[PDB]
């Protein structure tokens, strides 16, 4: 079962945007399939979602703008390694 | 007379340096003709924000660092050619997601470009990120040299990303007196996640005020930019160097036991490397 | 760009708990001055606040009477505590009055 991760420093957290990371041993087309599946399942429950980006070559997964209420649902999706809530980065 | 930081790193071929950062002034005399502004942009702000900020063009941080790496008169590798990606906004802020998409863009560009040496400078930090550390690891595995700022938190670099990624060269900051840098009530990060230190206080470099201006800036961003410059010089001479081979050479040629470990917390002194970066002789 | 730090920091007034510092404001300020203060010889942890250069003044309140304090001003583009800084800092020493 997949894990949920977020920034330990609370003011830097960006709830509402998640990086859904999939297991490395998957097909290239599996990232898009799971994104589409998450969208369908969320819509059935009356939740709107936006897929901002589909990851290829670096790590397999996608970037989704959705409500945090859907994380329980999203963690049950097959091929999901973990889900990370977006956070801030700063010029040093 | 040379600037102190360029004296410090001085002992007694087609390398591309990718910078992820703010917008840059690509027509500054220091980097003109050797910096290309790519189409990549992923920032937490509206597109027109940087056109209606009467104050500035939001390019001061990026321009200085491009100058520290490759500046004709004040840079480490006067050679280098550089490629700019905009990931930090008008407030100096970015996202972990935007940095990921940028690293993904670099991977795609590496696959298109002919086999050659690639340096990636990440002069930014946030909290420890599992995904950002994973993306950095994968890029390193692909033979890319990644250089990041240790962070300006006067804390353990283990709590920060990309700082905490073992496959990334994590750089702390030291000054002209070989002391760790004080920034406000904070300063350079320390600990086992720091690979080495480099000049990061009173660093003269390109000012985006005008095409011939210079300004002094301090931070671990400047420290990391020195090491990206040193790595670019090293790869210009030996293009087939592994990341393990380059890291080995950085540690090897660095100045040793020169930092006053009294500025660090007692329990961190043994864990922090007492190395200041230098070029091979 | 980012305004230089003042050539001198002027201590105008001092009460047993407060310190008032002044500087000639720059013509066109950008962005902030980070004012850091603490007890000379690190008895206490260092404190800070950011101020636009154009204010020309700042009040350091909640101090201990009769102790020597060090005030360091840094020119900065971003006000968050972990930012880098521009130019050089300027420091002043001031002993606060007794009760």
């Amino acid at each position: 079962t997949a894990t949920f991760h977020r920034c330990a420093k609370d003011p830097w957290r960006l709830p509402g945007t998640y990086v859904v990371v999939l297991k490395e041993e998957t097909h290239l087309s599996q990232s898009e399939r799971t994104a589409r599946r998450l969208q369908a399942q969320a819509a059935r429950r009356g939740y709107l979602t936006k897929i901002l980006h589909v990851f290829h070559g670096l790590l397999p997964g996608f970037l989704v703008k959705m409500s945090g209420d859907l994380l329980e649902l999203a963690l049950k999706l097959p091929h999901v390694d973990y889900i990370e809530e977006d956070s801030s980065v700063f010029a040093q | 007379s040379i600037p102190w930081n360029l004296e410090r790193i001085t002992p007694p071929s087609l390398v591309e340096v990718y910078l992820l950062d703010t917008s840059i002034q690509s027509d500054h005399r220091e980097i003109e003709g050797r910096v290309m502004v790519t189409d990549f942009e992923n920032v937490p702000e509206e597109d027109g924000t940087r056109f209606h900020r009467q104050a500035s063009k939001c390019d001061s941080h990026g321009t200085h660092l491009a100058g520290v790496v490759s500046g004709r008169d004040a840079g480490v590798a006067k050679g280098a050619s550089m490629r700019s990606l905009r990931v930090l906004n008008c407030q100096g802020k970015g996202t972990v997601s935007g940095t990921l998409i940028g690293l993904e863009f670099i991977r795609k560009s590496q696959l298109v470009q002919p086999v050659g040496p690639l340096v990636v400078l990440l002069p930014l930090a946030g909290g420890y990120s599992r995904v950002l550390n994973a993306a950095c690891q994968r890029l390193a595995r692909a033979g890319v040299v990644l250089v990041t700022a240790a962070g300006n938190f006067r804390d353990d670099a283990c709590l920060y990303s990309p700082a905490s990624a073992p496959e990334v060269i994590t750089v702390g900051a030291t000054n002209a007196q070989d002391q760790p840098v004080t920034l406000g009530t904070l300063g350079t990060n320390f600990g086992r996640c720091v690979d080495l230190f480099a000049p990061g206080e009173d660093i003269i470099g390109a000012s985006s005020d005008c095409s011939t201006c210079f300004v002094s800036q301090s931070g671990t961003s400047q420290a990391a930019a020195h090491v990206a410059g040193i790595a670019a010089m090293m790869l210009s001479a030996e293009p087939e160097l592994t990341l393990a081979e380059l890291r080995q050479r950085l540690i090897h040629f660095s100045a040793k036991d020169v930092i006053n470990e009294a500025w660090f917390p007692e329990d961190q002194r043994v864990l922090t490397p007492n190395l200041v970066a230098a070029l091979p002789p | 760009g980012v305004s230089d730090v003042p050539r001198d920091l002027e201590v105008v007034a001092a009460t047993p708990t407060s310190l008032l510092i002044s500087w000639p404001p720059p013509s066109h300020g950008y962005g902030y001055y980070r004012i850091t203060y603490g007890e000379t010889g690190g008895n206490s942890p260092v404190q800070e606040f950011t101020v636009p250069p154009g204010k020309g003044t700042a009040t350091i309140s909640g101090l201990k009477p009769g102790v020597d304090y060090t005030i360091t001003v840094y020119a900065v583009e971003y006000p968050y505590k972990h930012s880098g800084y521009y130019h050089r800092p300027i420091s002043i020493n001031y002993r606060t009055e007794i009760d």
